[PDB]
RNA sequence: CCGCAGCCUGGCGUUGUCCCUCGGGCGUUUAUGCGUAGAGUAGGUGGGAGGGGUCGAACCUGUCCUUUCGGGGGCAGGGGACCCGAAAGUGAAACACCACCCAUGGACGCUCGAGGGACUAACCUCUCGAAAGAGAGGAACAACGUCAGGUGGGCGGUUCGGC
RNA sequence: ACCUCGGACUAGGGGCAAAAGACCAAUCUAGCCCGGUGAUAGCUAGUUCCCCCCGAAAUGCGUCCUAGCGCAGCCUCCCUAA
RNA sequence: GAGGUAGAGUACCAUCCCCUGGUUUGGGGGUGGGAAGUUAGGGGACACGUGCCUCUAAGGCUAAAUAUGUCCCGAGACCGAU
RNA sequence: CCCGAACGGAAACAUCUUAGUAGGGGGAGGAAAAGAAAUCAAUUGAGAUCCCCUGAGUAGGGGCGACCGAAAGGGGGACAGC
């Protein structure tokens, strides 16, 4: 697909339809020392089999594409619903 | 208070260590268990109540460093309990020191212990060892408790200071 | 699917002393600096118009080194006492004193590397020696412990869909 | 490479095997005995007094699920409700 | 009022391992470092700082209050010779 | 007091749990152990330890799965401290 860089949509803080910056969604860094991460080593310490099952088989060819819009007039950022696509082209 | 100054030289670091290294070598020639007529660092022994009155004695012993001397299993086991590296003898070497030391002189009893030197291949400790059958200590008001049986062979059940330490009180 | 022995490598400890070339430093020892306009070496920021002055200066005369030989910096004697301005320029001035930074070199006690070498006193191997102790070769390595990584059906538990 | 006798040694995930997965006490694809341990069975057989009333299903969906279970439908018993 | 004493490879720290709820927080050990010590230290749920509160280890030793039937008295909705 | 299991459970099973029990080794006594806080908790309080009832399947742990599982306080017993 093709999507323009700027889309006039509603801004919750601006309480009307405003211009926005549109870009793909990117996951953040794993951010070690998380509670869900801390227990991993505390569960991996000692002797035993691979404590947590890990996925090895993959079925879906692609992954869901998500749109991220930022509200220029108030620096707000909104999170949109995902969708399955080949590759979301950001060219206007 | 010499005992205050004995470790003033040897508190954490002193060139005294070079001298002991010489003593360290000769002790390896000495038997793994032996008797020394006068205990080394009285600051500990007297701190454990040792009295130079007739009826006490000092013993030195050495042990090998490393993890636990545990065999690999052979039957059908789950991976959890079958690894080997990383094990360690749960009860401390300070504790183990008296044990073999205790067996040496069963007609006596153990009170307290400490190391005095240590290299990368051996640990060297010193242990108070008391005769209770001596007709001297038999009449002490200050240690009349020992006349009872229950004080015997204690180190094997871990009622010594090390045992209490191993139990983490 | 994996796990654990064993193996290979490396780190740490048992680990000592002389070093040796170089590259790093640690706490020190010191000394070396021109885009233009200008009395002229303003390298860049500070307190600072006072700093030096028998609590030794201006002047010129040489021995000497260096540099964009521009020019400044260090030598005592000849000279027994004088110069910079708060005054003229510079997007940024005082060779007025004392500080900080960049930057060049050597050295001092300590540390790490590219490493290399040497020794023996550790330790190891062997022999003699009743013991005690002695001698011979390697060597701060090796080996051990511990940790990590690579390998690892040598051994251990397991699954091996459904219609 | 004969045969055999007396003594002795090698222990089970081991021992021995001029090696057949053979033998190791009649027990050998992992010996025996005793203990974990009254282990595990979505399997198989049995389950015992009388009378009387009421009185089914063999279907749907889900399930490493079709020799079982969960939610339904199908039963009985009780109470309330008008 | 003045002065003095008051327990080291111990605390504590990093790492590996063990276990317990102890979890970025507990205790033990191995390994490596490693203190202060009265004008000391520790503790008061992640870390650090600040105040406030309470204890003083690294040595002892200890009456009773509970664990049990090899045994001895007593009692029993325990069985009557498979 | 050290060493240290599988069986099963999770409808599979490997982390986990079954479990520091079965069992090994050492050493006692008639009881043993432990026993005088580096204890708690929290408005500035209590005052050794032990066991009994609660606190409480609470806190908290874990493919957050089966499951595991405190403490403080209160209420009882004897309450001795050198």
């Amino acid at each position: 697909m093709k999507v323009p860089k700027v889309i006039k949509t509603y801004c919750p803080k601006c309480k009307t339809h405003t211009e926005h910056s549109v870009s793909l969604y990117k996951g953040g860094k794993r951010r070690s020392l998380a509670e869900g991460q801390r227990r991993y080593e505390r569960k991996n310490v000692g002797y035993g089999s691979k404590r947590k099952p890990e996925q090895k088989r993959f079925a879906k060819t692609t992954k869901k594409q998500t749109l991220v819009l930022k509200c220029q007039k108030c620096s707000y950022t909104i999170v949109k619903e995902g969708m399955r696509l080949k590759k979301l082209e950001l060219v206007e | 208070s010499m005992y205050h100054y004995i470790e003033q030289t040897w508190q954490n670091k002193d060139w005294r260590r070079s001298i002991l290294r010489k003593r360290l070598i000769e002790w390896r020639r000495q038997p793994a268990i032996t008797r020394i007529d006068r205990p080394t660092r009285l600051n500990r022994a007297r701190a454990l109540g040792y009295k130079a009155k007739q009826g006490f004695v000092m013993v030195r012993v050495r042990v090998r460093r490393g993890g636990l001397n545990k065999p690999r299993p052979n039957s059908g086991r789950r991976p959890k309990r079958m690894g080997v590296y990383g094990y360690g003898p749960s009860k401390g070497y300070r504790w183990i020191a008296e044990e073999r030391a205790a067996r040496k002189f069963p007609n006596l009893e153990v009170l307290g212990s400490y190391y005095v030197a240590e290299d990368g291949m051996y640990k060297y400790y010193e242990v108070i060892m008391v005769d209770y059958s001596h007709p001297v200590i038999r009449s002490d008001p200050e240690l009349k408790w020992l006349q009872d049986s229950v004080n015997r062979k204690r180190v094997f059940r871990g009622l010594t200071s090390a045992g209490q330490k191993s139990r983490g009180l």
